[PDB]
RNA sequence: AUAAACAUACUUUGAAUCGGCCAAGUCUGGUAAGCAGGACUGGCGAUGCGGGAUGAACCGAACGUCGAGAUAAAGUGCCAAA
RNA sequence: UGUCGGCUCUUCCUAUCCAUUUCAAGCAGAAUUGAAAAAAGGUAUGAUUGUUCACCAUUUAAUAGGGAACGUGAGCUGGGU
RNA sequence: AAUGGCUGAAAGCCUCUCAAGCCAGAAUUUCGUCUAGAUGAAUACUUUGUCUUUUUCUUGUUACUUUAGUACAAUUGAAAAUUAUAUACGUUGUAUUUAUUAUCUCGUGUAUUACUCUAUCAAAAGGGUAGUGAAUACUGAGUUAACAAAAUUUAAAGCAUAA
């Protein structure tokens, strides 16, 4: 109907050259290419939805979601770092997220 | 040490018109015209009214300009304006190269075709190979007298390479070139006018 | 980079405590300053923290920060061979400014790091006395150039996006 | 979301290594792209030093079975496959998905051709070059070490140049008629209402 | 030839820092790389200071009688005298730094309405051409 | 270290892998370079080999002391009966290579060329070219072939005709005929699309092809031998007499 | 002057060990050795972790199980976080 | 970890013996000598010795020097050790 | 390539270029040619025309059989070249994802289209002509929404006939 979101690439998680922690997600939101624009979206609301195919003898949805917050800028290039309530699925590595409107401080 | 600006002109005469289309300079005059390119990408050409002489008036020139650059750049400026009065030269009073045919016993017999676009050297030190020597576009060949020739054409780059691919191709091989003085050599470059 | 006036006083039996040492330093903060002051006076007349007092450490600041000039350094540095006196001209508004170009100039042309060269003094010269190669063609009164081959300029980092759209293109400025 | 749309890159006047660095990042990120002409990039040095480092690159090669050993694409369609191909992850699912998004043609075929095409401003040679360096497109180094394309290719280009020239001068033609038509509403007293607005915000 | 120099006198915008999108006035060339602009810090509000000539463009203007060293009050003299304001506002890069003002300050109503009108107009504009 | 003597490898690496091919027929690599400034015609043929003679021939050239009353030579017999052009094929060229464009057929096919596309004839309902043949004089067909010429002509450089041989006039049991391209070399596109035309449903005789003392290119499959070892294969020098396990080996 | 009460002084009984190896603003024999042998200290052995692509010794720093931050050596075109 | 040489076979290096292209000479010609590009192709037959090595007799455009666990023993031989 | 040269500055002369630009030059390199060969293309026939998964027949494959589920024509995406760019201007300052004013009905014709479809001429075309519908502008008027719901993306079973 409307878009009401800004499109987020989740690029990986928060790591070192030959480590990584899952707790932390990476996203690039589009539009910010620097750190001074994510004092915007640090609280914001993020959503990784998915779609699984499944069957008709099960009432699981066919869409689900995990939901998160932007916390913190990571670099000068407005990368953000995104704490979820169940860390995202590497294989969700490079699909597109959904950074919401709210909670709105406007 | 980096020249702030660094800058050459060559005055156009008369009977000479230029035009200059991104670094291509093309020159007609009397005797016809000369196109060339110039792909030096910090090189500007452009035609001006300059002052050169001490005291005298305005007059047509064509400006070679370089701005901020290294002795190793700034050296092209006086290479293209070179290159333009050459041309200039070259549709106003043709050059002509004049080679001689130097042999010691073996009589050398050069073979002109109709059109002048090819030699013929024929007996050259008592080979039984005949050298052909092709002509580039606008380089006519005429002979002058006994044992020598001379290249008629409006491009000295054309005329002088063609003049020295005819000595290139009469060369002495696994022999004292102090003793055998033969070829064909170019005995002096001037202007047909 | 950070000019600094220092003044000392030496107490003990070689020298009378009646003779104050002053001197100019630039350094990048003023602890940096006291060790280059010490160490010139323990190298030049023998006298050693331990024996002396610091009485000032004020900076100098320039007066006219908005004047362009001809600065001219007399160095030495040390090289592979042995040591040598150098006189090179920089045109700043500052004194702190043109001693910045020095530094960064000599550890690019000589490969000289900082820790070689001894800045001996710096003074400003007319606009005739600049022998510089390069710097004589600006200190005329008509200097004019094109800036030719501009890269296009972005207003800020929001703007730098990866991808363009569209072809690319240099600018005459 | 997700991106179904694919980026059109020009590969005219561009570095082969600057164009591979940002592309190949940007596969990672779930982006799909398609680099048209990847034979005009161009690479530093002549010719000349070109040879040299292809004939070391060529001289790599297994001794005991040459077919196991390094193959030497010659196709500058295969020249940037390998220089993307480089900066992405080796040996793992998430390499080769991001290699899976990616093309290379010699020209502009058939559905590129009437694409978007999109450029790369840190990879563009006239930004990352000094403009005396001498340098070399990949097509032109191709035809020296074996890529007997070149002048099909030539041949395609011509043809696509000039049909665009008409499509582009009979564009030209109506987007100036309804240029001169708005001119004609905007001094409209019925739609001097509409105007106020626009000139207000600068539109107009 | 090449048609804009820098020179002493030459009218630059400053097309980076806290002073973006404004008026300078290049008074002294220290090297190739830097200048001195003092665009009238009474006028355009520029301070006198050194810049990179990565952060200017050239404009089209250059002032008259403007030498080297100028200073502040003989400088603003020559800028109103040659009406450079005036003459900035009508040129293409004048009136794109005017419509960035005026489009920062659009609210979404105002937005609203620009995007629905022009819709029609552009439209209205198509149909008319056979 | 090194070794003692030097001689030259046994064996040619510019054949290797030696994979033995899978069809009798042996398809040329390449026809030879076009030129547009003269009259079309066909650049190959196809023979079955019939056996070897000897002949004497008269020596024609001079400066050489070669016997006056003839030098005995070998030579090759192949029986070439005519072929049937039944198709023709235009090549455009990508920048992968060759691409066929389209395949224009006659409306008259013999069984020999049919044989081809099956691979139990006696089982088959043997309908090959049958839509094509009934329905060959229809106007939608006819506008169909029509275009196809004229793609050719507008966007192919390479005219190849489709031609088979009729084994019912050699002593061969084979049934099923012999399919070869033979490109067509001559004038433009154009008329080389006319030539290919005429050609459709005749007779190519093998003297329209060559002339006479012409030098000829021949690709043909060598005669089959089976697992052979190094001495036969290559050529190395068979070990001493004494040696265990075997003489004719690589040691 | 500074530090020191889970400080200080120990007594008894006993285990394993005395093949060592490395570094160096060190030395001796040797042309020299990833050679042989020493003075002082720190390490490896007995030791994982972050960096040097990989490595017993190099640089940072020594380890109960986790969360959040500021860091160290060292880095910020892609592989690779910047 | 089967320890010499020879036999068979492949490959690699150039610090090139020949063939190809060049420059120099106290290069008149012929025969030569020094040097550069170049390792894609060739570089032998025998008497004596287990020999590597060596020395002789020929032939050749030349009869160059080396590596690959001092290449190669479920590849041979067993002459030496 | 080594090397021999042409024009030619740097450096007013000279210079084969630790300069731009060219020529001649090897048992050299690359095309051409020979061998093996990946993804492929054309044609002939059998089919299918929104689509799959799991069973199941066959030596095997395709078409095929049954129970269901799903979508239903209509705004997508192109200047080229150069960058010391004929002049002028610097047209400043957010690439893709991501630019439609909720819903249905009612009203008048005209105009427009890289729109859909039909017929036709052509065609390895964001093609021509004629007609048809769609959307939009001139440019309306009215209905409705309150709690619930506004998703396919493919899951299960068989072998009669044909190639």
């Amino acid at each position: 109907k409307c878009r009401l979101h800004v499109n987020a690439v989740f690029m990986g998680f928060q790591r070192a050259q030959r480590n990584q922690y899952p707790n932390v997600a990476l996203l690039q939101i589009s539009g910010v290419n620097t750190k001074e624009d994510t004092p915007f979206y640090i609280g914001k609301r993020v959503a990784y939805v998915y779609k699984v195919n499944v069957k008709k003898g099960s009432n699981k949805p066919a869409i689900r979601a995990i939901f998160g917050k932007i916390v913190a800028p990571h670099g000068n290039h407005g990368v953000v770092k995104a704490r979820f309530l169940h860390n995202l699925p590497p294989k969700a590595m490079g699909q597109n997220l959904k950074v919401f409107l709210y909670p709105s401080n406007i | 040490p980096r020249l702030l600006k660094k800058t050459e002109h060559v005055v156009i005469p008369e009977g000479v018109n230029i035009e200059i289309n991104r670094k291509n300079i093309k020159v007609t005059g009397p005797r016809g015209s000369l196109t060339r390119e110039f792909q030096h990408p910090k090189v500007d050409i452009y035609a001006s009214k300059l002052v050169v002489k001490k005291e005298g008036p305005k007059e047509n020139v064509v400006v070679i300009d370089m701005w901020y650059g290294n002795r190793r750049d700034s050296a092209v400026v006086r290479t293209i304006a070179s290159h333009i009065k050459n041309m200039i030269t070259g549709v106003t009073k043709g050059y002509q190269y004049k080679m001689r045919v130097v042999y010691a016993h073996f009589p050398v017999t050069l073979v002109i075709a109709d059109d002048g676009k090819s030699i013929q050297v024929q007996n050259f030190l008592g080979e039984k190979r005949t050298r052909h020597i092709e002509m580039y576009d606008g380089v006519v060949v005429k002979k002058l007298g006994k044992d020598e020739i001379c290249l008629e054409g409006n491009d000295v780059e054309k005329v002088s390479q063609s003049a020295a691919n005819i000595h290139a191709a009469n060369l002495v091989r696994n022999k004292d070139i102090r003793q055998f003085l033969d070829g064909v050599y170019v005995s002096e470059k001037c202007l047909i006018e | 980079m950070k000019e600094y006036y220092i003044t000392a006083r030496c107490t003990d039996k070689a020298h009378n405590p009646n003779e104050i040492f002053r001197s100019r330093v630039f350094a990048p903060n003023y602890v940096v300053a006291k060790s280059k002051f010490w160490m010139m006076l323990k190298k030049q007349h023998k006298v050693k923290k331990i024996n002396a007092e610091l009485l000032q450490c004020q900076p100098i600041f320039e007066k006219n920060p908005t004047v362009v000039k001809n600065y001219q350094i007399f160095l030495r540095y040390v090289s592979a061979g042995g040591i040598h006196n150098i006189t090179k001209q920089y045109r700043d508004v500052t004194r702190v400014g043109a001693v910045r170009q020095m530094y960064n100039d000599l550890a690019s042309q000589y490969r000289t790091r900082q820790d070689k060269i001894q800045l001996i003094s710096i003074t400003t010269v007319g606009d005739k006395a600049v022998k510089n190669p390069v710097l004589h063609q600006f200190v005329g009164h008509h200097v004019k150039f094109p800036m030719v081959h501009c890269k296009p300029v972005i207003a800020s980092k929001r703007f730098n996006l990866p991808i363009k759209a569209g072809k690319l293109t240099t600018k005459l400025c | 979301s997700t991106n179904n749309k694919v980026t059109v890159i020009d590969c005219h006047g561009h570095v082969l290594g600057r164009v591979a660095s940002v592309v190949a990042k940007h596969l990672l990120l779930g982006q799909k792209f398609v680099l048209v002409r990847c034979e005009d990039l161009q690479v530093c040095g002549t010719l000349k030093m070109r040879l040299v480092q292809w004939e070391l690159y060529q001289r790599k090669r297994v001794n005991t079975n040459p077919t196991r050993g390094a193959f030497h694409h010659r196709s500058p369609a295969d020249m940037v496959r390998k220089a993307v191909r480089g900066m992405l992850p080796k040996n793992n699912y998430r390499g080769k998905l991001a290699l899976k998004n990616l093309k290379c043609f010699e020209g502009c075929p058939a559905p590129y051709d009437k694409m978007k095409k999109s450029s790369i401003p840190e990879a563009a040679a006239i930004y990352s070059f000094n403009p005396t360096r001498k340098r070399t497109l990949l097509g032109e180094l191709g035809t020296a070490v074996g890529w007997k394309y070149a002048d099909v290719v030539a041949k395609n280009e011509a043809e696509r140049k000039e049909r665009a020239a008409k499509w582009y001068a009979a564009k030209q033609l109506k987007q100036k008629a309804v240029a001169e038509a708005k001119e004609k509403i905007l001094a409209d007293e019925k739609y001097k209402a509409k105007v106020a607005i626009l000139k207000k915000f600068g539109y107009a | 030839v090449f048609s804009r120099f820098v020179e002493v006198g030459r009218v630059v915008l400053m097309k980076t820092g806290p002073f973006a999108s404004k008026l300078a006035v290049i008074v002294e060339i220290l090297d190739h790389n830097r200048v001195l602009v003092d665009g009238p810090q009474a006028i355009t509000g520029v301070p006198r200071q050194v810049v990179n000539l990565n952060t200017i463009s050239l404009t089209s203007f250059v002032v008259n009688k403007v030498t080297r060293g100028m200073t502040h009050k003989k400088l603003c003299l020559r800028f109103t005298q040659d009406a450079i304001i005036k003459r900035f506002n009508k040129t293409a890069t004048g009136k794109a730094i005017e419509k960035r003002i005026l489009r920062e300050k659009m609210t979404d109503f105002d937005k609203f309405q620009v995007s629905i009108i022009n819709r029609k107009i552009n439209a209205a504009a198509k149909i008319a051409v056979a | 270290s090194h070794r003692k003597f030097e001689a030259p490898r046994h064996g040619s690496l510019a054949f290797h892998p030696r994979k033995r091919v899978h069809k009798v027929r042996a398809t040329v690599s390449a026809f030879p370079k076009d030129n547009a400034a003269e009259k079309p015609h066909l650049t190959g043929f196809l023979g079955f080999k019939a056996g070897m003679t000897h002949v004497i021939r008269e020596v024609k050239r001079t400066n050489t002391k070669l016997p006056k009353d003839g030098v005995l030579e070998p030579v090759t017999i192949i029986e070439t009966p005519p072929m049937v052009v039944a198709g023709f094929v235009g090549y455009k060229k990508t920048t992968t290579g060759l691409k066929p464009i389209t395949a224009v057929f006659a409306e008259h096919i013999a069984d020999e060329f049919k044989r081809r596309y099956t691979k139990k004839w006696y089982k088959n309902t043997k309908n090959q070219f049958a839509v094509h043949t009934e329905k060959y004089n229809d106007v939608k067909a006819k506008s169909k072939r029509e275009r196809q010429i004229r793609l050719i002509k507008n966007r192919c450089d390479v005219v190849r005709v489709i031609a088979h041989t009729q084994m019912a006039l050699v002593p061969l049991k084979q049934k099923k005929a012999e399919v070869m391209e033979i490109q067509i070399n001559g004038g433009s596109i154009a008329e080389k699309v006319d030539f290919a035309v005429s050609l459709l449903e005749k007779q190519i005789s093998v003297n329209s092809v060559f002339g006479t003392d012409e030098c000829i290119d021949v690709c043909s499959v060598t005669k089959g031998h089976g697992y052979n070892g190094v001495i036969k294969r290559f050529g190395v020098r068979h070990l001493p007499r004494k040696t265990h396990r075997g003489l004719r080996k690589v040691a």
